[PDB]
RNA sequence: GCGGGCCCGGGUGGAGCCGCCGCAGGUGCAGAUCUUGGUGGUAGUAGCAAAUAUUCAAACGAGAACUUUGAAGGCCGAAGU
């Protein structure tokens, strides 16, 4: 019976708290994977900065020859 | 003891001497802060907005040579900061600065 | 371009729908080797050269 | 985890470490060398003075191009700077170590830094754009820092 | 804390440039919860937000 | 035996002299890692084994 | 053991391995401006300097030179920023 009374108390406390404190709350939207997707996107950005750099012809303004 | 108020006339002319045109009024406010810190032993100095307007009245290149300000030390009533007291500097409109001394405004 | 044709609009719509990230519950599957979408497309780089 | 130079008396010693901290390795190493062997209160006071540019950190190994200052005369050295980010990063480490000692049941005002070590962390990669269509790496140099405090007084 | 939306909406409601939009610096909290218009118009009616007069360009 | 096409499926040309590279056929163009890298040689990665 | 190398001791490691008689080879690297990958000195260095300019107070905030609000000083000056 003690467990049941504890459950009742918890439920009433939660209801009171929400009514007098918490703000707007989303119903359910398949709670974002962002908690680990932060590190996943950190690795993804490490991949993104690893994009291939195209080769280029090095400029060199040389002088004249010889005669 | 530490709640006294008094008036000072700061010579901005000899403190902003040799500074650039675009860094003269900000230097004037920096010198006002330094003057308040040196006179009143409070690292926290708050400048009144009207004092800023008085400093900036004639643009950034031309700052008034003399300006008379009130130096008031307060209690910092509610902030739980390491600085126990702070100083408030208020602009005093004055016609002429001749024979004006650092008169202490008794409370 | 605000003057697009129907085919181009359908292509853009399909790309936009494909740009979304991978759902989290995929990671909990038994035989899963995928950690991120790895095919995300941003509009600054990889300019979708139509 | 594994600590290099394990404490001689684990009963009266606390530990603290951090992984992949985005702070320059050379400045942090110099600050750790300067702070090594100090008392905990002295170490905190020295770090706070460094943040206020009242005391400098002597640069002895990585001193190429470092300017000179009068603050370095206290250490018998010429080079010196005032690394702020490194000082804050290892001051948070000092706070964590003090909390660990307090939880473990140790005298906070008797702790000294017996061991402190800074190791290089894997580099983050960014890119910079140069002349004639060239791209060169623009990479961060994070570090791993671990230290052991021992009650010695 | 963040009142760019309110100023942008008040400029459209008053049909001014938002250079003349004056948000009350004291009661910013009451401005903050006015995300939608027709509620900013209520603040205009209350006088919390006013359109400032144009800068004087004398001709004399 | 190894496949006859192993290593020669690429179209690689050797960059001429006047460049810091070492006169080895390299992958032509592209924005890939396998671009200007090296092919057709037994000393190159991927490449082709000597005397298949 | 002249040598090519090899046999034991200790630690880590967790699942296959070696000697001998013969057979076979994609069988031994210091270089080839060799190929691929990684890491140093340079070096906490070059640099973060094209187009006049910012300052004060408050708010949110753990944290404010860079956010927002108000005030002041400026610029773009109807072929306009
Ligand atoms: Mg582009
Ligand atoms: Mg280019
Ligand atoms: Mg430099
Ligand atoms: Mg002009």
């Amino acid at each position: 019976l003690d467990k049941l009374i504890r459950v009742g108390i918890i439920l009433v406390l939660l209801i009171w708290g929400t009514v007098l404190l918490l703000k707007s709350i989303p119903h359910h939207s398949n709670t974002p994977d962002y908690q680990e997707p932060n590190s996943n996107y950190t690795n993804d950005g490490k991949l993104k900065v690893s994009f291939s750099v195209v080769r280029n012809n090095t400029f060199h303004p040389k002088y004249h020859e010889l005669h | 003891n530490e709640v006294v108020t008094r008036e000072y006339t700061i010579n901005i002319h000899k403190r902003i001497h040799g500074v650039g045109f675009k860094k003269r009024a900000p230097r004037a406010l920096k010198e006002i802060r330094k003057f308040a810190m040196k006179e009143m032993g409070t690292p926290d100095v708050r400048i009144d907005t009207r004092l800023n307007k008085a400093v900036w009245a004639k643009g950034i290149r031309n700052v008034p040579y003399r300006i008379r300000v009130r130096l008031s030390r307060k209690r910092n009533e509610d902030e739980d900061s390491p600085n126990k007291l702070y100083t408030l500097v208020t602009y005093v409109p004055v016609t002429t600065f001749k024979n004006l001394q650092t008169v202490n405004v008794d409370e | 371009s605000s003057h697009k044709t129907f085919r181009i609009k359908r292509f853009l719509a399909k790309k936009q729908k494909q740009n979304r990230p991978i759902p989290q519950w995929i990671r909990m599957k038994t035989g899963n080797k995928i950690r991120y979408n790895s095919k995300r497309r941003h509009w600054r780089r990889t300019k979708l050269g139509l | 985890v594994r600590y290099s130079l394990d404490p001689e008396n684990p009963t009266k010693s606390c530990k603290s470490r951090g992984s992949n901290l985005r702070v320059h390795f050379k400045n942090t190493r110099e600050t750790a060398q300067a702070i090594k062997g100090m008392h905990i209160r002295k170490a905190t006071k020295y770090l706070k003075d460094v943040t206020l540019k009242k005391q400098c950190v002597p640069f002895r190994r990585y001193n190429g191009g470092v300017g000179r200052c009068a603050q370095a005369k206290q250490w018998g050295w010429t080079q010196g700077r005032w690394p702020k980010k490194s000082a804050e990063f290892l001051l948070h480490m000092l706070k964590n170590a003090e909390s660990n000692a307090e939880l473990k049941g140790l005298d906070v005002d008797s702790l000294v830094i017996e061991h402190i070590q800074v190791n290089k962390a894997p580099k983050m990669r960014r890119r910079t754009y140069r002349a004639h269509g060239r791209i060169n790496p623009y990479m961060s140099s994070p570090c791993h820092i671990e230290m052991i405090l021992t009650e010695k007084e | 804390s963040m009142l760019r939306l309110q100023k942008r909406l008040a400029s459209s409601v008053l049909r001014c440039g938002k250079k003349k939009v004056w948000l009350d610096p004291n009661e910013t909290n009451e401005i903050a919860n006015a995300n939608s218009r027709q509620q900013i118009r209520k603040l205009i009616k209350d006088g919390l937000i006013i359109r400032k007069p144009v800068t004087v360009h004398s001709r004399a | 035996a190894v496949s006859e096409l192993a290593g020669h499926q690429t179209s690689a040309e050797s960059w001429g002299t006047g460049r810091a590279v070492a006169r080895i056929p390299r992958v032509r163009g592209g924005g890939t890692h396998r671009s200007g890298q090296g092919a057709f040689g037994n000393m190159c990665r991927g490449g082709r084994m000597f005397a298949p």
